């Protein structure tokens, strides 16, 4: 089953009265195959319940449950955006991929409002409907579980590329991308996804297109949305991208940087280029980064992973004072521990009768967790 | 800012439940004075209306609502032709606990009511009837029963975790045993004033804390559910005389009839008749049961004309069905029950399967009928039959001789029975551990009086491990704080060998007030393994961070080792 099920836009201006039909009330939906009843009985639904609950609570519901669905809503002036999610996903997990499918949004397409006043809509569907593609290509278990981003004399060099072009007239931030592969960046981690996830579809292979950042990323860069222009340059292999002003429409100063150093990037790239018995993950809060050990074919023993940290991560982000919380069922036990900075899963691969043995293997993960993780340059303090 | 709201499917209000600040802010909107009842319907319209449609449509029904911060949770439940719906305003309770409020209430009305709960149509009647006064007495009563359960199960452990706590003191239960035996039960037996009224079980309480307690050698055990339920009511009329109720416990739900005469403040007695036509409700049941086969097999079958004349089942109840018809003989149930027979039976001209749908319905309110017509009519509150009163004084007065002496101590040793002291020299870092037998329904744990930050602690322990315990965890270790927590559950025998460890299956809610869950579980495993006895023991403590986890693994089995050696 599918984790992402339901996405769609409803318009209450456009639909005021009883006898206006729902149908036009739909700018968009997933997936387009599906009948036009159940659209808008869904939409007539939502919105129902939505307005009832807004007048009721004096304010708009931003989750709504069912047996087998689950929906997260969140309110945007007149238009309203509803999210598909299945029951095993954390309620999080889906308010934050709403959130980001919402800057997205905002971030390649501007203002709702002003977009579908000015703008058609065939050209938007085919957009969304190709983003979605890409965002359903790369989604992973981990990914789901916790949203992160999808990630050395030579690293040396290739940040200070970047950092000459900061200083070169008009720059915030800049980050350079192999393949998906992020090799230096100074940008906002909320930002970089959305650089880094921009399909790289006047001199050669020179493209610049405006976009819209929120004021608290434009802050963040500078240290309710404000027009910036992106520098999109095609590599064999590499692409630079960087965010410097909205007059961009300096010039020759960014061309001679990269043409001063293409000869030794693709070369200094063509040279970089040229049964596991335990599982452990590790999470940062600060830099949202990812890394873990499991193998790309779904055994048993990793779908029972899985679940274990799904009630684990959640129970941290709703008792900020909780450490250490192990827990352990009929075959198998999984150890965890948190601090303000990173967090910490463990578990053996390699059963427990009666009240448990002080000398049970799996009331034992404390001393096992913190040596056998030091091999692969995961520090634990 | 709390509301507890049951609603058909016509957006009708059957009973509502709100406090002060929830009267005050509806009187704040709406007042910018029709009755309250009116204004949470015309208010709560559109949820009824839409989560119907849901239903009908998709085969789904909406479960809760969340808004930012949750400040504001919605609990929707549908128990059959019923809609649930509780309200939380004021972040002091969480969905679990809403929704266990809910099943509670549920639970309530079936051991008021019986079976007639299952049919949608009476409860409607019931709940709401065309007396203004009764309906306001029974919504008051109801409220009533509301508060006092939110009270107890923010004050006493018994509640908190859903089981039994006993008075240990061998020298005066024995005392105690012999005064019921002497006084009570053979008393009311012996009296040719009965009225033909049978006593089975009497039993003592003190506070929150059971006593003594004694059964008939013509009764049957009373599950540990029901009795929970028993110290609620109790609880209720006096909290730490009244006519006699009719309540419906399970044995079905045979009727029973209640007397409670109290003896002093925070001593209660408690004692419990049968009614001599009880074996009908059996009867009922089984008819009750024998229909719903009969109709399952119709909708999913192929066509009745003759597959069901050959099927045991339909002539086990054919044969369960005439003779209480003959028995009975009723004019307006002999009617439909010939039609039946015809259109069932006919060898020339069997019933159609959209005929026979109806037809087997009609059937099925009849019986409901007989029994709302006998066991609840005929409630001692209506005028029913009851023991006398001067019947009631002899046993007051008599039993408070019997325990004149002991008065001062039973106060005493209620709120000191069980000291941490004495634990503390064996098992030093201790500060607060509950043990629990699931199989007798039996708990032993100190009593509690820093002292309320420890207290609390308590209630996020309990929590945590229901929570985990039900998508199959059976153990949890965890710090918050400055103390460690802990939660064990294991399974034994009789003789106390050691018993190997299945899998929980994953998932009503976990508990024994509101249905049972410790005794599936118990079956479940009895099923891989027959020949073997089956015993479930929890056990919960609280340590200092001070201690190392290998050194707390082994004061909690000696804790647990000490406890099943001073028991039994």
């Amino acid at each position: 089953a599918s984790w992402w099920n339901y996405f769609f836009l409803y318009d209450g201006s456009k639909v005021k009265e009883e006898g206006d039909p729902t149908r036009a009330g739909i700018c968009y939906f997933y997936p387009s195959q599906t009948l036009l009843d159940q659209q808008e009985l869904l939409c007539g639904q939502i919105a129902g319940v939505v307005r009832c609950v807004s007048d009721i609570s004096d304010s708009p519901p931003t989750l709504v449950r069912l047996r087998k669905l689950k929906f997260a809503i969140k309110v945007d002036g007149d238009y309203l955006w509803v999210l598909g999610c299945a029951v095993e996903l954390p309620d999080v997990s889906c308010k934050r991929f709403l959130d980001q499918l919402v800057g997205f949004f905002n971030f390649y397409n501007g203002p709702v409002s002003l977009a579908y006043e000015n703008c058609s809509q065939e050209e938007l569907s085919t957009e969304w409907d190709t983003f979605i593609e890409q965002i359903l290509k790369n989604t992973s278990d981990l990914h789901k579980i916790f949203n992160s981003l999808w990630n050395p004399l030579l690293l040396l060099k290739a940040a200070r590329i970047l950092q000459t072009c900061q200083r070169s007239p008009h720059i915030l931030a800049g980050c350079i991308l192999y393949k998906g592969l992020i090799v230096s960046t100074q940008l906002p981690p909320s930002l970089t996804a959305k650089v880094l996830l921009h399909r790289t579809a006047l001199p050669p292979n020179v493209q610049i297109i405006p976009v819209f950042v929120t004021k608290e990323e434009a802050i963040s860069l500078h240290e309710g949305l404000v027009r910036m222009n992106l520098y999109t340059h095609c590599v064999k292999g590499l692409v630079l991208s960087l965010l410097a002003e909205e007059p961009l429409l300096d010039s020759a100063a960014i061309e001679e940087v990269y043409h001063s150093s293409l000869a030794s990037l693709n070369g200094l790239e063509v040279h970089l280029k040229e049964s596991s018995t335990y599982n452990f993950t590790h999470y940062d809060r600060i830099q949202s980064l990812l890394m873990a050990n499991l193998p790309q074919v779904a055994t048993p023993q990793d779908r029972r992973f899985l679940q274990a940290v799904s009630l684990m991560h959640s129970e941290f982000a709703q008792l900020p004072a909780l450490y250490e919380m192990t827990v352990r069922n009929a075959s198998t036990a999984v150890y965890a521990c948190c601090n303000p900075i990173q967090e910490t899963y463990f578990q053996q691969l390699a059963r427990s009768s009666g009240f448990p043995n002080p000398q049970d293997g799996a009331f034992s993960l404390s001393g096992k967790a913190k040596q056998k993780l030091l091999k692969h340059g995961v520090n634990l303090l | 800012m709390k509301c507890v709201l049951v609603a058909t499917e016509g957006a009708e209000v059957l009973f509502y439940w709100t406090d002060q600040e929830f009267e005050e802010s509806l009187r704040l909107k709406f007042g910018q004075l029709p009755a309250l009842e009116d204004q949470l319907s015309t208010l709560l319209a559109p949820v009824i209306i839409s989560s119907m449609t849901m239903l009908e449509k998709l085969s789904d029904t909406y479960t809760c609502f969340s808004t930012e911060n949750g400040n504001f949770l919605y609990v929707l439940h549908l128990f059959g032709e019923c809609l649930f719906i509780a309200i939380n305003g004021d972040h002091t309770e969480s969905e679990g606990d809403l929704r266990r409020k809910l099943y509670v209430l549920k639970y309530l009305f079936e051991v008021h009511f019986g079976l007639v709960t299952v049919d949608g149509h009476l409860i409607r009647k019931e709940l709401r009837p065309p007396d203004l006064a009764q309906r306001v007495q029974l919504w008051e009563h109801f409220q009533s029963l509301l508060w006092t359960y939110s009270r107890l199960r923010e004050q006493e452990q018994c509640f908190a975790v859903e089981a039994l706590e006993r008075l240990i003191h061998p020298q005066l239960c024995e005392l105690c045993i012999e005064a019921l035996e002497r006084h009570v039960i053979q008393a009311v037996n012996t009296s040719p004033e009965r009225g033909g009224e049978e006593a089975l079980h009497a039993f003592l309480l003190v506070h929150s804390k059971l006593l003594a307690f004694y059964s008939s050698h013509s009764a049957s055990s009373l599950r540990p559910a029901d009795l929970l339920a028993l110290i609620l009511l109790v609880q209720d009329l006096y909290p730490s005389p009244s006519g006699p109720r009719r309540i419906f416990l399970d044995a079905p739900l045979v009727p029973h009839t209640m007397y409670c005469l109290p003896l002093w403040q925070g001593i209660n007695l408690v004692l419990l008749t049968r009614s001599p036509s009880a074996p009908l409700a059996l009867v009922l049941s089984q008819l009750m049961d024998g229909f719903s086969m009969l109709e399952k097999k119709l909708k999913e079958g192929p066509e009745p004309g003759a597959s069901l004349r050959s099927q045991p089942l339909v002539g086990d109840l054919r044969q369960r069905m005439d003779k209480f018809v003959k028995n009975r003989g009723a004019q307006e149930i002999q009617s439909t029950w010939l039609e039946f027979k015809a259109k069932a039976f006919s060898k020339s001209e069997p019933g159609s399967s959209w005929e026979l749908l109806q037809a087997c319905g009609k059937l099925k309110r009849q019986l409901c009928a007989i029994y709302r017509l006998n066991f609840l009519t005929t409630a001692p509150s209506r005028g029913g039959p009851h023991l006398p009163q001067h019947l009631q004084d002899q046993v007051q007065r008599l039993m408070r001789e019997k325990l004149t002496d002991w008065k001062d101590f039973l106060l005493v040793k209620s709120r000191r029975n069980i000291t941490m002291v004495s634990y503390l020299e064996d098992f030093p870092g201790l500060v607060h551990f509950i043990y629990v037998d699931r199989t007798t329904g039996q708990m032993v744990a100190p009593s509690l009086n820093l002292a309320a930050f420890v207290k609390t602690k308590v209630w996020s322990l309990i929590q945590l491990a229901r929570r985990y315990l039900q998508k199959g965890y059976t153990t949890l270790l965890f710090q918050e704080g400055d103390f460690y927590c802990s939660y064990f559950l294991w399974f034994e025998n009789d003789m106390g060998y050691k018993l190997q460890m299945i899998e929980v299956p994953v998932l009503v809610p976990i508990g024994m007030l509101g249905g049972d869950y410790y005794r599936k579980l118990l079956r479940y495993y009895s099923k891989n393994r027959p020949t073997e006895a089956v015993r479930c023991y929890e056990l919960l403590a609280l340590h200092l961070s001070v201690i190392p986890t290998d050194l707390l693994v082994q004061q909690a089995g000696q804790l647990a080792r000490r406890l099943w050696e001073a028991s039994r």
